[PDB]
């Protein structure tokens, strides 16, 4: 069918010239309307030419297909064009679609919105127009920053392809009739990951992300590691507020937030939630005792985050450096301290980050850490012990590390520097007792049975 | 301190140590081998495995005679999905892990399940057992072995000791009195941080 | 919106209450709000149905579905019935004139329909 | 209980093209740190970058403190 | 000090408020007692409070010392909140403490509080009296104004800003104290000033 094809691309040769030149007239225009099937048909064979000629007579219809300047192009022709894009199981049909057209052009991008919207409102096809609604990463700024326009750039000066308010106001009626029908699961586990760089700046007003984000961010699990951005963003933005956000805060870092893979946004979020300049001492040092307590079992991937924003709070609020270096002031404390050992009056499992008694407690977790097997990890908790002598760390030299980077970072060097080895090597590496040469057993050995 | 080859073996340990919710009994007793592994790695050398304390406690939760309610450490608790934990079969006693148990077996029979997860129990307990007498130091003991503490009385109870031998009791009876005395010690001797006493420059 | 119009409706803002209310969505609104705050929504519609008579569809939307989601929260409440009171205050300045206008309704009815009589006559001539 | 600490860190030393030190002063005044740059000259640099004098060093974005770096290797490239 | 001209008072971020005079290197008083941050804090105005200071802290209390005895604090009230603003009425009788979501009016003649009054949605910052010490004008973090009666203390009227703000005065113009125009300062970095003429 590339002879087709060719017939095609000779026929919209044909249409746009007849209509850039101009009972007679009535079949000249029920020319495009039969042509129209046939794109529409060729958009389902290669239909990524087709598209090209789906898009050129879009133009020629816009140009002269009426007695007016005003180029009026059938929003009712594209949205079918829309239909059978976000039907089509091709994928390379939709992605010439998008990088060559809608992040191309602005008139694409509004009509395509307000198709999508009578479309959604008329699941694999979900999931394709959910495809689609994440690809327009980017916003416009101001309204002389559209300034390209695929047909008729209006000299109305006051118009909805004019405004960015209206553009947003589409965008955010598209993305509003998506989630009234309702999202699925990765669906939604996507949004939230891409939401306060993406989803959120393109609305008029969020407010209604206000609700959705607060019901998903209450929930609970990993959903409100990734809510915690949009609410953030929401906080800054347009300043609706969260009723008690610090004890939120508190009840969500936990057990096994350290372990998951978002942890780096969230801790480039807490970055700035405590660089905040109205937090008591009490506050932010419950944040760093449960983060110790927390860091007992976490990754040394996760050590390496957590210390330099430690030495970070350290230097900023010099109250909680009494977790470091508390002397007891009385003898009389002295000698009850040396007749019954100290227990820790660091209350965990405590509500409110304010009565935690985190003040009056140490860092006994983070000088246990300092022997950790790892060198690089065991040299990064000895910030807290040698000196405060660099003014600030930068966590972004220390972020986005894991296995992968700890197990290359002994990749990357020389093949060997020439090693040493263990001498006396024992004979007995396997055997049970081996009881004629008083070495003690592996306990590998002793707790395992080879035979 | 740092070696070229020694250490990314323990990274090696670590990585299969620290992530990898377990999906079998393979997972498990590939898990408990290499515990024992990073412990032979950390004799005499007194440093601190974080990732095989949180497997080790997360075995022992997971071989679930109940379940595990609420207030168990702070160490991420996981699921056993296809049934992986002890049922009422306190007649086959105690046995060492061969190495055959690196291998799955989706028809395997369940008395020869019961067998595997009481030994898989009991080499548990005696893993604590030897990280405790070498960690009896490091003054984070208390928060790092008030979980192990907890989750052995949490195995000491009366609808959790039906499902267990009067062996594994005695291990875990051990394991508690053993943890008692080591945590007495250790609350008698933590001492509070003093750590920047420095010397003036001249 | 609930959180938005709970917010709006407890600091006594203006701008967030307008945004959410030029806006399914009133139905989640209003049954997501706080049983607390329907009085002050109650009092806070009659307020703008009053100063403003072209938005009247909307707003009576808004304090039938409140009426509607949060009847006997009312009832519980009962020293703030004053809040209705008003409310039916300003519905019946709204029923005002009724008759009156019904008359004149039919008056220019027969002058549309001669009109579009006459259109229906030009069209076809 | 957030209020936005963007800008409070701002009294720490700088690193700029030869001097590994400058901390905050001012704007003309930090200029004159880096050797061969006079107290005449920090004044003329200012004016086509469209700094003001009011600021400090550390006071400006990441930016604003690289036109100052292009301009002190090139005066001849703006006109003097 | 309103009345010593030589009189002033610091409350400083560890633990301290303290009492200076301008020809001493030597602050006169010091008062402990508080266990956060301490970061708001007047004097009290009045004939017979001649000597009484009043702080709030990040630790959840207002504490007012006489100056005489530099013990502990004569009278305290915990709140529940971190207590941001404090003003004292210029009876000398009632006092302000601005903490959290809620503004609070205590006794300090019976040591006894009043009334909390909860009006905003984000913390309140600032507290201001107005136009002849009848009416209390408070900012807080959710970009609102609000004036308040002090007799019944009703939400008399308000008005928004487009920034969470930081500091908010209405001054005054001379002979009689009429209010000349308010200023708030916000956290975007502005200082508005709207202005009255009579």
């Amino acid at each position: 069918p590339k002879w087709s094809l060719a017939a095609a691309e000779a026929l919209c040769r044909v249409f746009v010239r007849l209509l850039a030149a101009g009972t007679i007239i009535n079949w000249l225009r029920d020319r495009l309307s039969d042509y129209d099937g046939v794109l529409l048909s060729m958009l389902q064979s290669l239909a990524v030419h087709a598209l090209v000629l789906a898009m050129a007579v879009l133009k020629a219809q816009a140009q002269h297909l009426t007695d007016r300047e005003e180029a009026i192009f059938p929003r009712s022709f594209f949205l079918e064009i829309i239909a059978v894009v976000l039907e089509s199981p091709i994928e390379h049909l939709r992605g010439h679609f998008s990088e060559n057209f809608v992040k191309k052009y602005d008139d694409i991008r509004f009509y395509t919105f307000e198709a999508i919207k009578h479309f959604l409102t008329e699941e694999d096809v979900r999931n394709n127009v959910f495809n689609l609604l994440l690809s327009i990463e980017d916003v416009p700024e101001s309204n002389d920053s559209l300034e390209n326009f695929f047909i008729e750039r209006p000299p109305k000066k006051k118009h909805p392809l004019l405004s960015l308010s209206q553009h947003k106001k589409q965008a955010q009626e598209a993305w509003l009739a998506f989630m009234h029908l309702g999202l699925s699961k990765e669906q939604r586990k996507k949004v939230l990951e891409v939401m306060s760089a993406s989803i959120a700046p393109w609305f008029t007003k969020p407010e209604m992300l206000m609700d959705f984000l607060t019901d998903c961010y209450n929930s609970g699990g990993s959903v409100s590691l990734l809510a915690l951005s949009g609410v953030f963003y929401l906080i800054q933005e347009r300043n609706l507020d969260y009723p008690e956000f610090y004890t939120k805060l508190y009840s969500l870092l936990d057990a096994d937030i350290l372990h998951s893979k978002y942890r780096s946004r969230f801790f480039r979020l807490l970055d700035t939630f405590l660089a905040s300049t109205h937090l008591p001492a009490v506050l932010v040092a419950s944040f760093i005792k449960r983060l110790a307590r927390l860091a007992l079992n976490a990754p040394p991937s996760a050590i390496v985050v957590i210390v330099p924003w430690f030495y970070n709070l350290f230097k900023k609020h010099p109250l909680t450096t009494f977790m470091m270096h508390r002397v007891p002031r009385t003898k009389e404390e002295r000698e009850k301290l040396e007749k019954d050992g100290l227990d820790d009056p660091f209350l965990p499992n405590e509500t409110d980050p304010m009565e935690t008694r985190a003040i009056d407690s140490c860092l006994w977790e983070i000088v246990q850490l300092q022997s950790h097997y790892h060198p690089n990890v065991a040299t990064i908790c000895k910030i807290i012990s040698e000196q405060f002598t660099k003014q600030a760390y930068n966590l972004e030299d220390f972020l986005d590390h894991s296995y992968g980077s700890l197990l290359e970072a002994e990749m990357t060097k020389e093949v060997k520097k020439p090693p040493v080895i263990e001498f006396m090597i024992p004979k007995h590496i396997f055997t049970k007792a081996a009881p004629e040469e008083e070495k003690k057993d592996s306990l590998l050995v002793s707790l395992w049975d080879f035979g | 301190h740092f070696h070229q080859v020694c250490t990314p073996a323990m990274l090696a340990i670590a990585r299969y140590l620290g992530q990898k919710v377990p999906a079998a009994l393979s997972d498990f007793a590939v898990g408990i081998y290499l515990s024992i592994l990073a412990l032979q790695y950390q004799d005499f050398a007194k440093r601190y495995v974080p990732e095989m304390m949180n497997f080790l406690l997360n075995t022992l939760c997971a071989l679930a005679p109940e379940r595990a309610k609420s207030k168990l450490g702070n160490f991420p608790v996981h699921e056993p999905p296809a049934g992986i934990r002890i049922k009422d079969a306190t007649n086959t006693p105690i046995r060492q892990l061969n190495c055959g148990d690196c291998l799955r077996k989706d028809e395997l029979s369940p008395a020869e399940t019961s067998s595997l997860q009481i030994a898989i129990l009991s080499t548990a307990t005696a893993i604590l057992k030897s990280a405790a007498d070498t960690w009896h130091k490091l003054p984070a003991f208390i928060e790092s072995f008030q979980p192990a503490l907890s989750v052995a009385q949490h195995l000491l109870t009366k609808p959790n000791a039906s499902h267990l031998p009067s062996s594994l009791t005695s291990k875990l009876n051990d394991l508690a009195s053993h943890l008692s005395r080591l945590l007495q010690l250790s609350r008698l001797s933590r001492r509070p941080l003093e750590l920047h006493h420095h010397r003036p420059l001249a | 919106l609930g959180t938005v119009l709970n917010q709006a409706l407890r600091t006594d803002d203006s701008d967030l209450l307008e945004s959410c209310l030029q806006t399914l969505i009133i139905q989640n609104t209003i049954n997501r709000m706080d049983s607390s705050l329907a009085g002050t929504l109650l009092s806070k519609l009659a307020a703008r149905m009053h100063r403003r008579p072209g938005r009247a569809f909307g707003l009576m939307r808004w304090i039938q579905w409140t009426l509607v989601a949060h009847g006997g929260a009312l009832v519980t409440q009962p020293d703030l019935i004053n809040r209705l009171t008003e409310l039916s205050r300003v519905l019946e300045e709204r029923s005002r004139g009724l008759s009156s206008l019904l008359a004149l309704k039919g008056k220019l009815d027969m002058l549309d329909a001669q009109l579009k009589y006459r259109k229906a006559l030009k069209m076809a001539g | 209980s957030l209020v936005s600490g963007e800008k409070t860190n701002f009294n720490h030393i700088l690193r700029l093209l030869n001097t590994n030190v400058d901390g905050k002063q001012k704007v003309v005044y930090a200029l004159t740190q880096i050797k061969g740059v006079g107290r005449r000259y920090s004044n003329l640099v200012c004016k086509k970058a469209d700094v003001d004098l009011k600021k400090r060093a550390g006071e400006l974005t990441s930016e604003e403190l690289e036109r100052l770096v292009t301009i002190i290797q090139n005066p001849l490239a703006y006109k003097i | 000090s309103p009345t010593e001209l030589t009189t002033l008072m610091s409350c400083s971020d560890d633990k301290t408020v303290r009492l200076w005079d301008l020809p001493s290197n030597d602050p006169t008083r010091l008062f402990t007692g508080h266990t956060d941050y301490v970061r708001c804090g007047a004097f009290m105005p009045g004939s017979a409070n001649s000597n009484l200071l009043v702080s709030g802290s990040y630790d959840e209390t207002v504490r007012v010392w006489d100056a005489r005895a530099p013990g502990g604090a004569v009278m305290t009230f915990k709140h529940a909140d971190p207590i941001e603003d404090v003003l004292p009425l210029p009876s000398g009788t009632t006092l302000l403490a601005a903490s959290g979501n809620a503004i609070s009016v205590l006794d300090l003649v019976a040591a006894k509080p009043l009334r909390l009054i909860t009006n905003h949605q984000k913390t309140v910052t600032s507290l201001s009296l107005a136009s002849q010490g009848r009416r209390v004008v408070s900012g807080s973090l959710d970009g609102h104004v609000k004036v308040f009666e002090t007799t019944s203390w009703n939400v008399v009227a308000g008005a928004k800003y487009p920034s969470p703000i930081l500091s908010l005065s209405v001054i005054t113009a001379g002979a009689s104290h009429d209010d000349r125009h308010l200023a708030v300062g916000m956290q975007s970095g502005v200082l508005s000033i709207r202005t009255r003429l009579s």
